[PDB]
């Protein structure tokens, strides 16, 4: 065609978001800072291990992480177990890190761990097969279901209908109350409760549920269909098998006993808690955010990085039309799994830091004009 | 006929769009259901039916010939009216434009996009439960078979009341009129709309076959059936295709209601089946177009003589009319047919199945024993 | 009403904004249009759409390609399989591996980048990577490259910023007999331009269990597989495998039997007959002290294995030199470390360390693992699905010649015949404005071509295009005519190009290709039927609404009666073409005829198809008599009847129309395997299923 | 009810009646297990296992006590007194090796296999162990008739009612828009080259001087390659059917509810284009099953005999013409398609002649 016509089309065209068209998994995973070379997965591990530092005994200390050499990786993969070195020849993106704990100096044996090594365009090969890792739309704060209210925690997954987790019964209610008051003070969850629930301890959270969140059971203000104000986590569901091992390792020093340890029990517990495939064994069998790549094309904007999953699709009414669907999602795009058009990624949305979905300004008048025309009956 | 090929272009759209009676029905129209479905749609439905207006246009000539539907043309050349949500909730303000002049407002197009959302709720449980319903109906309907042409010559004529709604179900049926021998209805009688007419049904005629019927008892539907064809399965098939087409208001509730009536104990056990046929007829024919010759077979398949002596066999006179449950019919009769239904091991450890009683014969009996002649 | 005004931006439509007239089509068909995108392969002939919106410029900037992630400098440039002169002079280098050092950083991290010959994500569908000729010449061991300098672009990305997702075809709307149940009557010359590419990979092993065979050569050479850049045989057998025996050496280990292929007692690999070999990868265990393969068969294997071992040895030597130079300060990317441990897995272990046991997803290899990757071009004949970027999709049911296609009175030849009556049923009217307005466009572009001295339906040369431009008044009148046509069609594009510098170049770029590319975004102040009535009720800008001549099913030149308009439409090919077919006269049995493994040793599938379910045998018991419907199951569940039907097929003078195959006097009823198994399992319980009067 | 003493004296095989009676697992698990193993009153008389067992009478029952506390059945005593011989003989049979399937890195076994406890074995303890083994026999046979027979994947509903037939094919469908007959099928080259292999072998051993190995190589070589000899042999094999139009075959639909889902056609033409892999069907037969061109794969079986082709005449394209709902009405499957009707609409319903007033004036 005419080059001036394509120039005028390029001059009058809204540009897509470069962070979402290239993949937000590229941004929120393996993005090195200019100060030092540390990926965002290693930063998430470093921010997860210091939370459970108050559950550690005196002298025990987690001391960063270091990148492993491939000469160490080849010996750690092909480890002789039964006089046979089983090398798995398969194209798989992985990289190996360490843990490097210490107990009053004299640091112990390092525990290597594998990491999935994502690539550009939300694409990763595992065990020969290609896969796509999509982010999950997660609301900031608490979730309001049709019956009860749900809060996310690092170790408990309880709902709220008179139910909690679980002569000689006097020590069970004491061992529960021991861990109930200090282990539920995770700092990242205190930064997650910035929606107005400003608590310090869980005993104030149970009070503020009863005096402020008590009307969220029958006359809640949550619209239950709006996609505004979300976190868009991709790393919270990817490391779900590693956080479980972190919580089970933190249960050793607090829930079981609080006595003096030695290096022979600490090395045994470190070998029994952190194996080689902690975050790798349940990646392609239970994680609903990882899908099989079946795109016979060259563009990644069609089915590569334009897939979103809800909070119910990650586990492997609410389908009311909302005016926020046309802003952050893609309406008139109805697959078989999500026929309402809720799981879709529109590139023309405003996303700031840490995946926080913020609203725009140029389309706000049309959305406010169309929203009040919906819910009037 | 190769020179006369129908075509479609922009000119065929502009020929029907530029009519003044169509353009008058799209301007000065209040957004009301009466103002759209009765006022706006009527002024274009009265000009689509005019045979002296559009001569040569392929769309109108295909509409009058039964190819194109008029329900899909009122949503394009006239005002589209009130698309719905996932649930059956209508909206207050409808869409102004149609499909020729497209929808270009965000609110109206977002309502219109929810009209195609209900066309994807195609979960596998529905296709599983309709196949389970077909397997439950046909396995018990397959007992009666091998109708014979002729006349069994019985005077045990039953009597049924005929109404307006079930008159199509009595199309091919022989009845007894005054000063006459036999006559078939064929469905053109405005009279006999409230009386109780004496018919000739399968309940109570005498044929020498233990599981067969005659042509005059079944009606005029038997000559449309081929000679080597099971009359037992085709009743459940003729029910099930209309049920699946109703599946594809709350047709699953209708399917479970027909399951509870036919293959359960939800019906009150009447003394005679002549009062069980019109209730099932007025329950079925009000929503599913089904002939009563199939309903007679579906009722006769649950009939057992001498229930106090465990003689699980079909009686040839239908005047007895003793009905029991569906599972007792599946287990205590024709074990070769019992191996085809669920819970195969329960007829095995039963003391009633180890004694030689005279019983019926399922067609599956040859597949169980491998294909032996005796 | 306000039919002209509209407020919908491109920011609110995710994938719906790729085509205009989105409000005219239905919601379900508009969703099926987005569903059809993402199932489309890349054909060889790609071109831009005639009605370009503002969306295709944004989808062309985010594709799968080989780009530099950061400002860096190239350190080393390696390549597998070096091409020179001699006996080891294999051509068509598939991949090149380059290593860079990340410039402008506090820690100089080292990275790696592979440039392959192709890229494929689907199992049997992929596209080639054409290389940028400017960047590929500047590939040096001392060269600084900036961020996002693309290498090896795809075929859909053109020189300017566009995206080719389909082919423009002259679609005629006729009620032909071939257009039954969404049927397409495609031209033979149009299907040559819609030709997808399939990249496949076949892998085999040959060790102590079995060894190779001698194809692709005479009795003075041994070649178990074709070389890189060779053609596969007319039969699809590639690296057929024969079992390992000792006492059958003068019978099977002879140069006559190594050349011929036995279809039974062997394991071959069937692929595509006409296809070029692209890549070859050979793994080898070289630590066993007995060599299982005989001599004279391991030349072409080691010819690739030595080059691959030298490549991986240099790849490990570079990392070892970088580790010896920069001690305790090396930073590496997450792709390079996997490449180094892969190079360590390929290279053999020393004698002081135990040897490796290589596995491929719980499948061990035995001393050889050869995988080839080949490329074929698939020509569509039947059961190919197509879509005009709307809800209306179809399947090609009849392929006519180029001379038997519908042609109008202006010489335009049709490429597709689609039934028009399905438009009013499914309510997809966006195909009406695309077929119509383009018919008002090309007939304009063929008018301004024929108004001067030129020839229509033919690309003009430079000597004529440089001689037409001498008349400035004629090109000014043509520019005014094009501006009037744009004012009729698209007022935003017309107001854009009202201030156009050097307007003779617009006339040149219109008369070069024979179509004016019309820009039509999603926010247009256009009354569509008013523009239709302006195009119809006018002397100029009117399409040729005349008669159309064609050829019917018989041999006759047929001219239609009604005036038929032919217009352009942008078509594409879809997924699920006809290749998953099966045919089996005999299937292997269980030690009861079910097989589920890597079944690629026969052309097409050889598995038994469960055509007789429970409902199928119920309908065959009711409609067909219960007698003859048990013989169909007894000819399968009994192996003696399965041998007897082949004996009756092979002993009769007529293979078809045989009266009796399995007589019930020698092989009677009662020899079924699951029936006897159930009878035995019930006999050990203590009861029996019989009857007596 | 089968006499267990009648089956163990008329065996005349290996006559190894002592399986557990002689072996004692003294270095015999490597030999007796892999080479050999790799009327039960407890089935019927099992209404007494709620929280107490009425079968605590261990040994020497001498069943003559009519103490029956049961409300479900009253003819159980008549069933006992009809054939009193029930679990009386000493020779109980052992299930065969085909019922238990045993490889790879890990030995995989199935959970209903719990009958190997009887192969591994004072009188008051041995007599209790015999009834322990008899209760294990009943617990094995009940769970094997419940989990391997009563389930929908099982011996009864999957293998006893037919599965995976031979001489079959499965492919997508197209239409024939031609002057043809209502029962004509067009098999492609790749399907017809493998469905008719022994027919081509017979024709190549009859018309040419070839062995069966060279004939098999000529058949398997020309599957993805067109040649004139295989096409001429296909035309000869079509022309060999003297009273029929070709080879009789059956054609199915995967949802099979109505009569039209299972039809019988005749193979009449093998296609020459190797790229076309689809079976082309008649236009008028498209309506009786719900079959469209939406990428669906449909099944086909080949009738070998003349008697089988005559017996398959009960399912024909002419059998579903008459409706099964109305007594005198042809069903709607005879109705023509859209573009077939529209040409007759444009031809007949046209302003062709002046009206009757102008015609006679
Ligand atoms: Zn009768």
């Amino acid at each position: 065609p005419d080059p001036f016509l394509i120039e005028k089309i390029r001059e009058n065209t809204p540009c897509m978001n470069p962070t979402l068209a290239n993949g937000i998994t590229v941004e929120h995973t393996m993005t090195r800072d200019p100060n030092t070379g540390v990926n965002m997965t290693r930063r998430y591990i470093d921010s997860l291990f210091d939370i459970s530092s108050v559950l550690f005994p005196d002298g025990f200390k987690y001391e960063g992480n270091r990148a492993c050499t491939p000469l160490k990786h080849f010996e750690e993969i092909t480890r002789e177990y039964n006089a046979k070195r089983i090398a798995n020849i398969a194209p798989t993106d992985m990289y190996m890190i360490d843990l490097m704990f210490s107990y009053k100096g004299e640091m112990l044996y390092p525990r290597p761990m594998l990491l999935p090594a994502f690539k550009r365009g939300n694409m990763v090969t595992i065990n020969g097969a290609k896969y796509i890792g999509s982010p999950v739309l997660t609301d900031v704060g608490f979730s309001v279901l049709n019956d009860s209210i749900f809060i996310p925690f690092r170790r408990t997954k309880l709902t709220f209908k008179q139910t909690d987790h679980h002569g000689k019964v006097e020590e069970n209610i004491d061992s529960h109350l021991h861990s109930f008051c200090n282990s539920l003070d995770e700092m990242t969850i205190e930064e997650l409760k910035t929606v107005g629930v400003n608590v310090s301890t869980i005993w104030e959270l149970l009070y503020e549920i009863m005096t402020s969140l008590a009307h969220h059971l029958y006359a809640t203000d949550i619209d239950e269909t709006s996609m505004y104000g979300k976190r868009l986590t991709v790393l919270h569901y990817l490391m779900s098998e590693f956080n479980y091992a972190v919580s089970m390792f933190g249960y050793m020093f607090q829930s079981r006993r609080d006595r003096e340890w030695t290096v022979q029990e600490l090395n045994e517990g470190l070998k029994r808690s952190f194996k080689l495939q902690t975050a790798i064994k349940r990646l392609t069998v239970d994680h609903g955010e990882l899908d099989t790549m079946s795109n016979p094309n060259s563009s990644m904007l069609i089915k590569g990085t334009s897939i979103l999953v809800t909070q119910d699709r990650a586990k492997t009414s609410s389908r009311i039309i909302h005016a926020s669907i046309a802003e952050v999602g893609q309406y008139k795009n109805q697959p078989k799994n999500n026929p309402d058009g809720r799981g879709r990624l529109n590139m023309y949305t405003k996303v700031g830091p840490t995946g926080l979905v913020e609203r725009r300004e140029e389309v706000r008048e049309i959305i406010d004009n169309a929203q009040l025309m919906f819910r009037a009956k | 006929l190769s020179e006369y090929l129908a075509t479609l272009s922009m000119f065929d759209i502009a020929e029907v769009y530029n009519h003044p009676k169509v353009r008058e029905a799209n301007h000065n129209i209040e957004p009301t259901t009466y103002g759209i479905e009765k006022i706006s749609y009527g002024k274009v439905k009265e000009v689509f039916n005019d045979p002296t207006q559009f001569i040569g246009n392929s769309i109108i000539e295909g509409l009058r010939s039964g190819t194109q539907k008029t329900e899909q043309l009122l949503q394009a050349f006239a005002w589209r009216g009130f698309p719905t949500d996932i649930n059956s909730d209508i909206f207050k303000y409808p869409v102004t434009t149609g499909y020729i002049d497209g929808i270009w407002n965000l609110y109206e197009n977002m309502i219109e996009s929810r009209s195609g959302t209900k066309a994807l709720l195609y979960n596998k449980e529905l296709l599983r439960v309709t196949e389970y319903f077909n397997r439950k109906s046909q396995l018990i309907a397959q007992y009666v078979q091998r109708l014979h042409p002729g006349d069994c010559k019985t005077t045990i004529l039953a009597e049924y009341p005929v109404t307006k709604l079930t008159l199509k179900a009595f199309k091919g049926k022989y009845y007894q009129k005054e000063d006459g021998k036999l006559d078939w209805i064929r469905g053109n009688e405005t009279h006999l709309i409230g009386t109780k007419q004496k018919f000739r049904s399968v309940f109570g005629c005498n044929h020498p076959d233990s599981q067969g019927i005659c042509m005059t008892c079944y009606g005029r539907l038997g000559i449309n059936i081929p000679k080597g064809t099971n009359i037992g399965q085709v009743a459940a098939v003729s029910m099930g295709d209309k049920i699946t087409s109703a599946v594809l208001a709350e047709a699953g509730k209708l399917s479970t209601e027909k399951v509870g009536y036919t293959s359960k104990t939800y019906l009150k056990n009447y003394k005679s089946p002549i009062e069980a046929l019109p209730v099932f007829a007025t329950m079925a024919n009000e929503k599913i177009s089904l002939n009563i010759s199939h309903c007679e077979i579906l009722i006769y398949a649950m009939m057992i003589r001498s229930a106090q002596y465990r003689d699980y066999r079909l009686p040839k006179p239908g005047i007895n009319g003793q009905f029991e449950k569906y599972n007792r019919l599946m287990q205590c009769r024709s074990l070769g047919g019992a191996m085809a239904f669920e819970k195969q091991h329960e007829p095995l450890n039963n003391p009633g199945s180890f004694l030689n009683k005279m019983r019926n014969d399922h067609p599956y009996d040859l597949l169980v024993k491998g294909g032996k002649l005796r | 009403s306000q039919l002209g005004r509209r407020e919908i931006d491109l920011t609110l439509l995710g994938h719906t904004g790729l085509d205009p007239w989105y409000g005219t089509t239905s919601s379900a068909r508009g969703a099926m249009f987005v569903t059809h995108i993402g199932q489309a392969p890349e054909v060889n002939g790609n071109e831009s759409r005639y009605f370009l919106t503002g969306a295709e410029l944004e989808y062309a900037k985010y594709t799968h390609d080989v780009r530099f992630p950061e400002d860096c400098r190239v350190l080393h440039v390696l390549r597998k399989y070096p091409t020179g002169i001699g006996k080891d002079s294999i051509r068509s280098n598939p991949v090149t591996t380059i290593i860079y050092e990340n410039y402008f950083d506090k820690y100089k991290t080292i990275g790696v980048l592979h440039v392959p010959e192709y890229m494929s994500h689907h199992q049997d569908f992929g596209y080639e990577l054409v290389k940028n000729r400017e960047v590929w010449e500047t590939i040096a061991p001392n060269e600084m490259f900036s961020k996002d300098t693309v290498i090896a672009q795809s075929g859909a990305v053109k020189k300017d910023g566009t995206l080719g997702m389909g082919v423009n075809a002259n679609v005629v709307f006729l009620s032909a007999a071939g257009t039954i149940e969404d049927g397409f009557v495609a031209n033979k010359n149009f299907l040559k331009r819609m030709m997808p590419t399939s990249y496949s990979t076949a892998v085999a092993n040959a060790g102590r269990k079995a060894f190779f065979l001698n194809m692709y050569g005479d009795d003075k050479i041994y070649k178990p597989f074709p070389d890189i850049g060779d053609v596969i045989r007319p039969d699809g057998v590639i690296f057929a495998i024969r079992d390992h025996d000792d006492d059958l050496a003068p019978a099977e280990m002879t140069p006559r039997a190594l050349r011929t292929l036995d279809r039974t007692f062997d394991r071959a690999v069937i692929g595509t007959p006409g296809a070029k070999v692209i890549d070859i990868d050979i793994w080898r265990d070289e630590r066993v002290n007995p060599s299982p393969t005989p001599t004279g068969m391991d030349a072409q294997l080691v010819k690739y294995h030595t080059h691959l071992s030298s490549y991986y040895r240099e790849l490990l030597k570079i990392y070892r030199g970088l580790l010896a130079r920069r001690k305790d300060d090396l930073h590496i990317t997450e792709e390079f470390e996997r490449l180094i441990v892969t190079a360590q897995m390929f290279l053999p272990q020393p004698d002081n360390v135990r040897k490796l046991s290589r596995f491929y997803r719980l499948d061990p290899l035995d001393e050889w693992r050869v995988e080839v990757t080949y490329k074929a071009q698939k020509m569509p004949a039947g059961a190919f699905k197509m879509t005009d970027f709307h809800g209306g999709k179809g399947v090609i049911c009849k392929v006519m010649e180029d001379e038997d296609m519908p042609i109008d009175e202006n010489g335009n030849r049709a490429d597709l015949i689609i039934f028009g009556g399905s438009t009013m049923r499914r309510s997809n009217y966006g195909r009406i404005y695309e077929h119509g307005f383009g018919a008002a466009a090309r007939d304009l572009a063929q008018r301004l071509r024929v108004e001067a001295g030129l020839d229509r339906h033919a690309k003009p040369t430079q000597q004529q295009l440089n001689s037409v431009m001498g008349n400035t008044q004629w090109v000014d009148y043509a520019f005014k005519e094009l501006l009037g046509f744009y004012e009729i069609i698209a007022p935003t594009m017309h107001s854009k190009m009202m201030e156009h510098p050097n307007p003779a170049e617009h006339v040149k770029t219109v008369l070069m290709d024979g179509f004016p590319y019309i820009y039509a975004p999603v926010d247009d102040p256009v009354d569509l039927m008013a523009a239709v009535n302006k195009l119809i009720n006018s002397d100029k800008y009117r399409p040729h609404y005349g008669k159309v001549s064609y050829r019917d099913q018989a041999g006759k030149w047929v001219t239609t009666k009604d005036n038929v308009l032919m217009g352009p439409l942008y078509m594409m090919l879809l997924e699920k073409i006809g290749e998953d077919w099966s045919a089996a006269a005999s299937v292997k049995t269980q030690p009861s005829k079910l097989n589920n493994a890597d079944r690629a040793s026969t052309p097409g599938r050889e598995t038994a198809i469960r055509s007789f379910g429970e409902s199928e045998t119920r309908s065959y018991n009711c409609t067909v008599g219960p007698g003859p419907t048990a013989e169909i199951l007894d000819q399968t569940n009994n192996p003696l009847a399965h041998a007897a039907v082949i004996e009756s097929w092979l002993t009769a003078e007529k293979p078809s129309s045989v009266p009796v195959a399995v007589d019930r006097e020698k092989i009677p009823f009662g020899g079924s395997r699951p029936v006897a198994m159930f009878d035995h399992l019930l006999e050990c319980s203590g009861i029996a299923l019989e009857y007596a009067p | 009810v089968v006499d267990h003493n009648e089956v163990h004296d008329q065996f005349t095989g290996k006559r190894i009646y002592a399986n557990d009676y002689n072996t004692s697992n003294s270095d015999e698990k490597e030999e007796f297990d892999r080479h050999f193993y790799s009327r039960l009153l407890h089935r019927g008389f099992e209404r007494g296992l709620n929280h107490f067992i009425d079968n605590f009478n261990e040994i020497f029952q001498f069943l003559l006590d009519a103490n029956i506390i049961s409300n479900n059945k009253s003819e159980f005593a008549q069933f006992v007194a009809q054939n009193k011989d029930k679990l009386f003989p000493k020779y109980l049979p052992v299930p065969s090796k085909l019922c238990f399937v045993a490889t790879t890195s890990g030995t995989y076994l199935d959970k209903p296999i719990e009958a190997a406890i009887d192969a591994t074995l004072s009188p008051i303890k041995a007599q209790n162990r015999t009834m322990r083994g008899l209760r294990l026999y009943g617990q094995f046979y009940e769970i094997y008739a419940k989990s391997r027979i009563a389930q929908k994947p099982g011996l009864a509903r999957r293998h006893m009612f037919g599965a995976r037939l031979n001489a079959t094919a499965r492919a997508v469908i197209t239409s024939i828009s031609d002057p043809h007959d209502y029962d004509e099928l067009h098999i492609p080259w790749g399907v017809g080259c493998q469905l008719l292999k022994y027919h081509l072998t017979n024709k190549l051993k009859a018309k040419f001087n070839m062995t069966t190995r060279e004939a098999f190589s000529f058949v398997y070589e020309n599957v993805l390659q067109y040649n004139q000899i295989i096409a001429d042999l296909f035309k000869e094999l079509i022309a060999e059917a003297a009273p029929y139009k070709g080879m009789g075959c059956t054609f199915h639909r995967n949802p099979t509810l109505q009569r039209g889902s299972t039809q019988q056609f005749f193979i009449t033409k093998v296609k020459d284009d190797i790229n076309d892999n689809s079976i082309s069907m008649s236009v008028l037969c498209l309506k009786a099953p719900n079959a469209d061109f939406d990428g669906d794969q449909l099944n086909l079986t080949l009738m070998p005999d003349v008697y089988l082709t005559k017996a398959t005449e009960r399912i024909a394209p002419h059998t579903w013409v008459l409706s099964i709902d109305e007594p005198h009405e042809i069903s709607g499957n005879l109705e023509l398609q859209g573009p077939v009707v529209e040409t007759i609409i444009n031809w007949a319903h046209e302003k062709y002649l002046p009206p009757l007033e102008e015609w006679l004036k």
